RNA sequence: GGCGCGGCGCCCCUGUACGGCGAGGGCGCGUUCGCCCGGGGGGCGCGCCGCAGGCGCG
RNA sequence: CCCCGGAGGACUGAGGGGGAGACGGGUUCCGCGGCGCCUGCAUCUGGCCGCGGGUGACUCGGGCCUAAGCGGCGGGUGAAGACCGGGAAGGGGCGUGCCCGCCCGUCGAACGGGGAGCCGGCGGAGACUCCGGCAGGCGCGGGCGGAGACGCGCCCCCCGGCGACGCGCACGGGGACCGCGGCGGGCGGCGCCCCGGCCCGCGAACGCCCCGCAGCCCCCGGACGCCUUGCGCGGAGAGGGGGGCCCGGGGGCGGACCGCGCGUCCCCGGCCGCCCCUGAAAAGCCGGGGGGCCCGCGCGCCGUACCGACCGCACAGGACUCCGGGGUCAGCAGCCUCUAGCGCGGGAGCGAACGCGGCUCAGGGAAGUCGGCAAGCCGGCUCCGUAACCUCGGGAAAAGGAGUGGCUCUGACGGGGUCAGAACUGGAACGGACGCGGGGAUCCCGACUGUUUACUAGAAACACAGCGU
RNA sequence: GCCCGCCGCGGUGCUGACGCGCAGAUCGCUCGUCGGAGCCGGGCAUGGGGGCGAAAGACUCAUCGAACCGCCUGGUAGCUGG
C-alpha cells in the first residue's frame, strides 16, 4: 500500500525524476513485493511499470510568427519596446561597413 | 593507449613485450595489451592472415566477432 | 560538519553510544521502579557542547 | 533588528574542550581556558567563590593513589618501613 | 406550504453564431466583406406541464 | 486518512517550494515494525517510538608553505603574579680529520600557493573512495645539426627564473548552451486541415601526427608605406620574399547520423584608458657562469552518512557560495511555461452589521483638511518642438504636439535581421494585459556624491574638497 | 564619487496592517542608492573610567551619561509596608 521506494527505486533505473515514471493500477500487489533494482528491472520488463515521455512545448505557434516576421509582420512602432540603439547598435553596423 | 606499426609490433612480439593479443573483426583490429600501453593497428584479413602466420606461440592471442 | 577533528568525532560518538534506556532484565534483576535513563537526550532540543 | 534578527548570524565556536579540564571553556582564539587557565603551570583559584572551589578540587575525582597511600600508613606496615629505612 | 428538479411558450439582454456559397488590396494564398441571419447564445420575470411530492418526536 | 495508486485540475517559475557545497547540528541517514508521547484537527503519516544496519582514497580535502598576526630568545624590569627583548662563545657536512657558517618557530588559511584521474557499471543506505577498463605522479630494486632565430649524471659558490597576482567600455577566438532544416526510429490526436504537433538520434581523461590569428625573434635588402572598431609602427631598418618560438585550442588515428545560423554564459588574446590608489609572501622546482668531480615492487595517518534537521525558549525573522532552458521583450524587469519538486496548527455551512485588502460611480472639482494626507492624472518607441537663468558643463524627458493594430506588397544593407515607404481593412481601434516621469512660477537652508540617533528624530545636524592659523 | 532601472544594500510616507503579534521591532504598498567615501564572507587586532566613534553621548552579544560575573554585603536609610 506505500509504495515510495519502488517509485524512487524505479526513477533510479529509469534515470528519470518520480513524476515521470507511471505504475499499471492493476498487477500493483507485485510491485508491493519488489524492493531491489533487480526485482524492479524485471517489472520493467513485463511492462508493468513504465516512464512517460517528457511532454515539451508546442513551438507551431512561434515558428509560424516567426516566418511572418521575416516577411514584414508584426514589426512596426506599436510593437518597438526599446531604442532603435538597443536594437541595432550604432557600432556594429560602422564595423561591419 | 596508441597506435603501432607492424614492424614496431614484431619487434614488441619478439622480445616479449605483450601479455595478450586481440583480434577484433568488424578490417580487422589487432590490440597488444603491454606493460605500458595498449597498441592497436589495422590490417585486412590478408593481412592478419600472416601476422598470425608469424604469431608467438608465448604469446596468448584471442578472437573476437560479435 | 562534514569537516571535523577525531576528537571531537570521538567525544559525539560516545554520547551517541550511551544515548540508551535501562534493560528489562536489569529492572528485573535490580528491583526497580524507576525505568527511565534521565540522561538521555534527543538532537532536536539538546545543546551538546562538544 | 538587535535582537531576534541579530541573533541569526551566530555560526561560530568560542570555546572549545580543554586540554586539561575538559569543560566547554577553552579559548579557541585567544588560546587560553577561562575554567582552569590552562596554558598556564598553576591552576585557576579564587577565594571569592567557593562554590567554583567545591565543583572541581580534591576529592571529586578518583583519589586512587592518596587512598592506596592513606590505608597503607593508617593500618599497613608502611611506618615499619619507614624505621628501617631511616635506621 | 404535498415543495421542488427538468422542460416548453412568451418577454427581455447582447448584437447577427458555426459552417456553406459568392466580393476583396494584392501576389493557389489572402485581413476583411455580403447572403442564409433582428440571427445564435443567455435568463434569477411571466404562463402551462416527464420525474416527483403530506416527517419522527411530544 | 491530510498516507499510497490511477485519472483530472492547479502551483512553485532556472536570483526556483529544483539539484548540490561551506559553517552550525550530531545520527536527524537506511530497512522492517508501530501508535503510549509528539505531529496546537485527524492520521493507517512522519525529523516521533522499538529493533537491526550504514560513511572504504597514491590522484578530493586536511598534514606542508607562508599572509595580517601570535609565540619563543643569554637576558631586562617589577613586592610578586607576570610583563618587555638581538647584541649572546647560538650548526652543519662528512670519512679519520678537515672544511663551510651571524642571530627563530614541523604556530597562524578544510576559499590564497601546492607532483599527479577519466569513463562505464553495481547497492536499502557509500563513491572523483567500491568493481571493470584505461592512464598519470613520486619513489625503490635486478655531443651533434643549422647561415641564424633555434633543433636534436651529479656537487658546491655566485647570478637569475617559475611559483606570482589591479580595474575598465570595446573588439576578436574557442567551449558549452540554444535554434532552423534534412534523414532514421517511435508516439499522440484527428468535426475539417495536417510531409505544419511531440520524444529519442551519445563520445571522457590520456598518447602519437598535423594545424593554429594576434605577439615576439632571424636572413636578404634599403624605404613618401603598412595598418586598427579604436590605435599603432618604421634608417635604433618599414613593405615584399623565405623562416624560428609561444599559444588553457582544433582536427586525424587510437581510447571506442548530416548540414546551416543569430545570441547567451565562461575562459582566453592583443591593444587602449585610469591612479597624490600602482594592485601578497614562502615552501617547492628549475636554468646559467665558474670550479670539482627495459623489467618488477610500493605509496603510511586523518575527514567522508544526512540536513538550511542551524540561531532566535518552538517561529511570515536572521543565515555565505555553485549550476541557470523556452515565449514576449532593451532585459537576470513583469506575465505565461519544459525539466525537477510538490505543505502551509483541519474542515463544512451562510452570504447580517462592522472591519482589512480591492473595484466602479451622475453633476461639480480642494469648497475638505493644520496641511492635496490618501488617491488619481503622466509613463514604452519614433518624429516634431523646446524659455528664464547659468560656474558655458547645464537647465532638458523643460514646456508642449502627432503617430503606433491586422493584412497584401515594395525598397536599402553582405544568410540575416534591421530601417524606410505604400494600398486595403476593422464600434472613430491598436505601448489593447504587463511593465511604465504628472507639470510649472517662486522663497528659506545646505554647494555637490556620501554619514547618522540598531528599537519614536535622515535633517538645516556630521563629513567633504578648498581656505587660514 | 553622471542619469533611468533589476538583484543587493538601506529605511522616506501611509503617522496603513499588527500591537493578549508570525515577531521582546515584523508585514504590505510607496520610497533612497545601484562602478563608488560601493556591498558581502573568513582570519586577525583594540578591554571597562578602558576601547571604538564621517560625533547621535552613539556602539561595546535583547545590557551603556560607564558592560557582564562572583564576592565585600543580611552595605546605610531621621523614609514607605507589615
Ligand atoms: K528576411
Ligand atoms: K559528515
Ligand atoms: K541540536
Ligand atoms: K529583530
Ligand atoms: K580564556
Ligand atoms: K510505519
Ligand atoms: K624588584
Ligand atoms: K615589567
Ligand atoms: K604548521
Ligand atoms: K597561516
Ligand atoms: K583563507
Ligand atoms: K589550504
Ligand atoms: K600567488
Ligand atoms: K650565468
Ligand atoms: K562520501
Ligand atoms: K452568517
Ligand atoms: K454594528
Ligand atoms: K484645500
Ligand atoms: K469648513
Ligand atoms: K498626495
Ligand atoms: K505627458
Ligand atoms: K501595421
Ligand atoms: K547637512
Ligand atoms: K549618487
Ligand atoms: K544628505
Ligand atoms: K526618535
Ligand atoms: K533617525
Ligand atoms: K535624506
Ligand atoms: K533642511
Ligand atoms: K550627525
Ligand atoms: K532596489
Ligand atoms: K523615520
Ligand atoms: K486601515
Ligand atoms: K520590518
Ligand atoms: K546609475
Ligand atoms: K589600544
Ligand atoms: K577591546
Ligand atoms: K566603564
Ligand atoms: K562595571
Ligand atoms: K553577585
Ligand atoms: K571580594
Ligand atoms: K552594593
Ligand atoms: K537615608
Ligand atoms: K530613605
Ligand atoms: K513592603
Ligand atoms: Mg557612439
Ligand atoms: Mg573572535
Ligand atoms: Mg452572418
Ligand atoms: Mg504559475
Ligand atoms: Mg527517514
Ligand atoms: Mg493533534
Ligand atoms: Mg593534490
Ligand atoms: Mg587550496
Ligand atoms: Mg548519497
Ligand atoms: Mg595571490
Ligand atoms: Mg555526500
Ligand atoms: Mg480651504
Ligand atoms: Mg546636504
Ligand atoms: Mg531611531
Ligand atoms: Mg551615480
Ligand atoms: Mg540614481
Ligand atoms: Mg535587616
Ligand atoms: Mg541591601
Amino acid at each position: 500500500a506505500n509504495l515510495r521506494l519502488q517509485k524512487r527505486l524505479a526513477a533510479d533505473v529509469l534515470k528519470c525524476g518520480k513524476r515521470r515514471v507511471r505504475f499499471n493500477p492493476a498487477h500493483e500487489k507485485y510491485i508491493e513485493q519488489a524492493s531491489s533494482r533487480e526485482a524492479i528491472r524485471s517489472l520493467i520488463e513485463s511492462k508493468i511499470i513504465a516512464k512517460l515521455d517528457i511532454k515539451g512545448s508546442s513551438r507551431g505557434r512561434i515558428r509560424a510568427r516567426h516566418a511572418a516576421k521575416r516577411l514584414g509582420r508584426h514589426s512596426g512602432h506599436g510593437k518597438r519596446r526599446g531604442t532603435r540603439e538597443a536594437r541595432m547598435p550604432s557600432k556594429t553596423l560602422w564595423i561591419q561597413r | 593507449p596508441n597506435t603501432i606499426t607492424e614492424e614496431n609490433l614484431m619487434k614488441m612480439i619478439a622480445d616479449g613485450r605483450g601479455k595478450k593479443l586481440v583480434v577484433k573483426s568488424c578490417k580487422v583490429k589487432l590490440k597488444l595489451r603491454t606493460a605500458k600501453y595498449l597498441y592497436t593497428l589495422t590490417v585486412p584479413n590478408a593481412d592478419d592472415a600472416k601476422s598470425i602466420v608469424k604469431g608467438c606461440k608465448d604469446k596468448v592471442e584471442v578472437q573476437y566477432v560479435n | 560538519t562534514a569537516n571535523k577533528t577525531l576528537s571531537r568525532k570521538l567525544r559525539l560518538a560516545k554520547k551517541t553510544k550511551t544515548n540508551k534506556n535501562i534493560p528489562r532484565w536489569v529492572i528485573a534483576k535490580d528491583h526497580l521502579k524507576k525505568t527511565w535513563n534521565y540522561k538521555r537526550h534527543h538532537w532536536r532540543r539538546s545543546h551538546l557542547k562538544l | 533588528s538587535k535582537g531576534t534578527a541579530s541573533f541569526g548570524k551566530r555560526h561560530t565556536r568560542i570555546h572549545g574542550s580543554c586540554r586539561r579540564c575538559g569543560k566547554h571553556s577553552f579559548h579557541l582564539q585567544k588560546h587560553e581556558c577561562a575554567s582552569c587557565g590552562y596554558p598556564s603551570a598553576k591552576m585557576r583559584r579564587y577565594n571569592w567563590s567557593y562554590k567554583s572551589l567545591r565543583r572541581r578540587t580534591q576529592g571529586t575525582g578518583s583519589m586512587s593513589h592518596m587512598r592506596k597511600v592513606y590505608r597503607a600508613y593508617n593500618s599497613g606496615t608502611l611506618k615499619a618501613n619507614a624505621r628501617k629505612y631511616l635506621a
